């Protein structure tokens, strides 16, 4: 009994030499709560990203997660093993990785949510906005992620999400966007009427200020 | 989005390649980019331009006095004979 | 989604090489019966893609355009304008030439066909100025290519030529 | 391991030093006339540490010969003399059956372990008292102090690199504790501090440690002095401990002073031990056999009476996984605070022992006036 | 393997090495010779020691080292 | 030379050791005094409110509050 309790203790205290096998682990519970609960996700300011190639691109850009879950049978990333990174690496089994994320490529990064752009630019911008995208009441996250991806590709001056939108830090939108949240070219702002900010007031101010149709 | 993408009107600006090439670019076209259109042109905007209130000024003076007394107290804290001899021989090697 | 875009913008037939399932249920969900439509004809070549494409191209007098990540020609709008201008010149002379679209996944497999394409060939891409993102979704790129080389857009391009 | 060291008396060490030939006889020319021995050695051997030179000179491995036929031993403060020799052992001198001091050789740390942020937070939580000389931590229950047979099992001896907040090297544990003991563990920061504090943990007459325990049953006397002689012998799978009342040439004595704080209807009792020796499972075996009342949870010594039907009301006798009620409550230190009283640090009881004391109505956090400070 | 180690110039010390063990010891380090002291590398007899001396061109006895200086007898031009 | 809405001429003296911030403080103190004079004489003055300069200043305010 003492050996079993000490093994479970080390599992909770993942100190090198053990892999995770139970979904009741604190880190797996943190991952699944960050994936499901949007309020807890916004309170923790973290997100879950899947894909070794996407994680490598984020590292190239300069973004690295504080936690990485690698599936057994796959090697460790060079960008995760180099000395400049502070990313902890944890071995994960197949079914617990599926419980963590519904789609497991073998690499799951617990990234820090990039700070949303300050609305002060949209309020009082020096340069004139050429074209601004306004997404209104999108239901499924796939379409939202794809339109974020194509907006980042076409380099729109600003993107706004008005009055209804899937949480931009959700796994599906993250997959369908592939770095649109981490990039800093196209600023995106989620204006939720229930939060106090007037979407139509903001839009009419932008119009009357930048002479937009 | 592909229709109303940014700079998508450049295909319609020039009605013909000959008419487009007839125009000659000048350094004025480069110079006009440095001027912000909506806002007025200003020289510098740094942290020193931030005006302070009376409470902020009093707090800053208090922090400066605290820093002064902290330097004074560290002159005696680091005066432990080991570190004091260390700094003394370092100054000697600097001047020599 | 690609089949639906093609048939909604007015495409007649489609070719599938190395496709997973032309009638899988998860594909029919996104297609919304557009593959079942009678005016939309699907085809399948047997391990002979180059001989399947070059023959039909040289027979039906069609211009192929490949959506490659190469930077040969990135202005799909100007490429479509040139194609519609050639079509309008043929119409004024009076046959018409139709657009072939090539949407692929692997650059190696696309070069394997580009190195053996017949005359004339053009590599068309999308105007993406951001170096951060690699490329758009293949479905979005195909939809943009169809919107460019739509057989109904020839009338609007003739209107553009008249207005210019 | 090309040289296997052997025990050596002073006579044998002198005989080997005389017989050896791996020596270096430095003359003292006019340039080194009157220089101190320590300055001479620190100027001649840049690779030898000052503490190493001190140990060599004060032990006598580096002596001087004044041409008088006999060798002369000096301290560090002694001045040299013209025309005389200074004898220094070489590298090959320590390759015989003569054990060298610690500093003269090079000790390789080898492989190091990489700790996670969660483990570092757990260590910072375990830290109780921090000082520029000593660090006191609260070791949890069921944790191995030293790496056991299984190399994949965690231990405290490998958590050392996470405790050096500013030191150049990891702290060193002063005394080891049993796996089941849930007490406080002391670490020394300075290599000299470890040597200075190692004297406290030898057999003594006045106690400076407190062990809170909950035994099954009430002993005869409320306060007493337990003493028994242990014999440890190697066996097939483990060790055999033989306890005797009478001394023996091979026996090692074990002494403690026990005080019964409270009694729970003569079926359970709370007691405080103050040991005077350091023996394996000392207080546990004392409470098991001498007091004739085993501590609740000592399955290895009297497992049947460990989990009693009496206390079965509170805990399930079929699980047999409750933490052993063995807590190093209070331990003194030679260091004084600003008030002048010696610093005696106290470790809080684990949550399971707190639950037991709450179910029994006894206060969980009480000061121990027997050991002052 | 030389039998007699001749004097060698002292090694340049780092900061911590040239730092004395005490600020009062910081004064003894003022006068120090720039050369180490010669030595022997074993226990040998008188003929072996004399042969090592004549081979390495170095004397062992400090008395003789001081009494016999290597001086050019000629007068300076 | 500084001329206000009324037309009064004021000259901030410039001496050695006087900094640009010193001159700014002098000019702004005299400007507050002149504005008090206008309001007492009866001249109406545009009041201070939130402007694009105030937003550009909150930019560096956010910068310094994120710094420390
Ligand atoms: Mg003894």
């Amino acid at each position: 009994a003492q050996r079993a309790l000490l093994m479970q203790l080390q599992q909770n205290v993942i100190w090198e030499g053990t892999v995770i096998s139970d979904e009741r682990h604190h880190l797996i519970q943190h991952f699944v709560k960050l994936r499901q609960n949007p309020k807890y996700r916004s309170s923790k300011q973290m997100m879950v990203v899947g894909g070794r190639h996407l994680l490598h691109e984020l590292h190239k850009r300069g973004y690295t997660p504080r936690h990485l879950l690698v599936r057994e049978g796959q090697q460790k990333p060079k960008w995760a093993t180099n000395t400049g990174v502070k990313t902890e690496i944890i071995r994960v089994d197949r079914h617990v990785a599926d419980v963590c994320s519904p789609g497991n490529d073998g690499f799951i990064g617990d990234f820090d949510i990039p700070k949303p752009p300050p609305k002060e630019s949209l309020i009082a911008n020096k340069q004139r906005f050429d074209r601004v995208l306004v997404l209104d009441n999108v239901d499924d996250p796939g379409l939202l992620g794809t339109v974020l991806r194509t907006a980042a590709g076409f380099h729109y001056d600003a993107v706004i999400a008005t009055n209804h939108c899937a949480d931009l830090y959700d796994h599906r939108v993250i997959r369908a966007a592939r770095g649109a949240h981490f990039q800093k070219a196209v600023p995106i702002y989620t204006l939720k009427e229930e939060d106090g900010d007037n979407v139509y007031g903001m839009l009419n101010h932008i119009l009357q200020r930048n002479d937009l149709s | 989005l592909h229709a109303l993408r940014p700079h998508g009107n450049w295909d319609y600006l020039p009605l013909h390649n000959n008419q487009e090439q007839q125009e000659t670019a000048s350094l004025e076209l480069q110079g006009m980019k440095a001027s912000v259109d909506i806002g007025p042109n200003r020289f510098d905007l740094n942290e020193k331009d931030l005006s302070l209130d009376e409470e902020e000024q009093v707090e800053k003076a208090r922090l400066d006095n605290e820093l002064m007394r902290w330097r004074r107290l560290q002159r005696a804290q680091g005066s432990d004979y080991d570190h004091w001899m260390e700094a003394e021989t370092r100054r000697i090697q600097e001047m020599a | 989604t690609l089949i639906r875009a093609a048939v909604e913008m007015g495409f007649e037939s489609v070719l599938l090489i190395n496709c997973l399932d032309p009638f899988g249920e998860k594909a029919l969900r996104a297609s919304e019966g557009t593959v079942f439509s009678p005016q939309f004809k699907i085809f399948e070549p047997g391990s002979d893609p180059v001989s399947a494409l070059n023959s039909i191209a040289v027979e039906h007098n069609l211009l192929p355009l490949l959506a490659l990540p190469s930077q040969k020609a990135e202005t799909a709008f100007e490429v479509a304008k040139n194609l519609h201008k050639i079509n309008a010149m043929r119409r004024s002379q009076e046959n018409h030439i139709g657009p072939l679209l090539i949407l692929g996944s692997e650059a190696k497999g696309l070069r394997d066909l580009a190195g053996e394409w017949s005359v004339p060939r053009k590599f068309v891409s999308v105007p993406l100025p951001n170096s951060t993102v690699e490329s758009l979704n293949v479905s979005v790129a195909g939809s943009i290519l169809i919107h460019a080389f739509r057989p109904a857009a020839e009338k609007h391009f003739v209107e553009l030529e008249e207005s210019a | 391991s090309h040289a296997r060291y052997r025990p050596l008396s002073l006579r044998a060490r002198q005989t080997l030093s005389e017989k050896s030939d791996d020596l270096q006889y430095h003359v003292v020319t006019q340039e080194w006339f009157g220089e101190r021995v320590d300055s001479f050695l620190t100027c001649h051997y840049p690779q030898w540490d000052y503490e190493t030179i001190k140990r060599l000179v004060q032990q006598g491995h580096i002596y001087r010969y004044r041409k008088n036929g006999k060798k002369k031993f000096t301290r560090l403060t002694d001045r040299l003399e013209f025309d005389e020799l200074l004898v220094v052992p070489t590298r090959a001198f320590w390759e015989k059956q003569l054990a060298p001091p610690s500093g003269v050789l090079e000790e390789t740390d080898g492989p190091k372990f990489k700790l996670s942020a969660t483990a570092r937070e757990m260590a910072h939580n375990m830290v109780l008292f921090k000082n520029e000389h000593v660090i006191v931590i609260n070791k949890p229950h069921g944790l191995p102090m030293m790496p056991t047979d299984d190399p994949q099992e965690m231990s405290i001896a490998a958590m050392l690199p996470a405790w050096k907040f500013t030191n150049v090297a990891k702290p060193v544990v002063c005394h080891n504790l049993d796996r089941e003991t849930s007490g406080c563990v002391v670490l020394a920061r300075t290599r000299n501090a470890h040597r200075m504090l190692g004297r406290m943990f030898v057999k003594r007459v006045v106690p400076n440690s407190v062990y809170w325990s909950f035994c099954v049953g009430k002993p005869t006397v409320n306060y007493g002095r337990v003493r028994m002689h242990f014999d440890i012998t190697r066996g097939n799978k483990g060790d055999i401990i033989v306890a005797r009342p009478s001394p023996t040439k091979t026996s090692k004595v074990a002494i403690a002073e026990f005080v019964v704080n409270a009694s729970a209807l003569e079926f359970g009792s709370f007691i405080s031990f103050y040991p005077l020796t350091t023996r394996r499972h000392q207080e546990r075996i004392m409470a098991a056999h001498a007091l004739r009342c085993p501590v609740l949870g000592d399955a290895k010594y009297g497992g049947d009476a460990a989990f009693p039907s009496s206390l079965s009301l509170f805990w399930d006798p079929e699980n047999k996984g409750l933490p052993l009620h063995l807590h190093h409550r209070k331990i003194q230190l030679p260091y004084k605070n600003t008030a002048g009283e010696f610093i005696c640090v106290t470790a809080p009881l684990p949550t399971q022992m707190e639950k037991t004391f709450k179910k029994l109505g006894w206060p969980c956090e009480v000061d121990d006036p027997l050991i002052p400070g | 393997p030389p039998i007699i180690k001749p004097p060698l110039p002292v090694k340049v010390g780092t900061l911590a090495s040239t730092r004395p063990r005490s600020p009062m010891l910081a004064d003894e380090a003022e006068g120090r010779p720039t050369r180490l002291a010669p030595s022997v590398f074993g226990r040998h007899d008188a003929p072996a020691l004399q042969r090592a001396q004549q081979e390495c061109n170095q004397l062992i006895s400090a008395s003789a080292l001081a009494r016999i200086p290597n001086t050019s007898p000629r007068a300076p031009e | 030379e500084v001329t206000w809405l009324d037309g009064t001429s004021y000259v901030p003296p410039v001496l050695e050791g006087a900094s640009s911030q010193d001159l700014i403080q002098m000019v702004m103190e005299e400007a507050w005094l002149a504005a008090d004079r206008m309001a007492a004489e009866g001249r109406v003055l545009n009041p201070l409110a939130i402007d694009d300069y105030k937003w550009d200043q909150l930019v560096v305010f956010k910068k310094v509050r994120d710094k420390e």
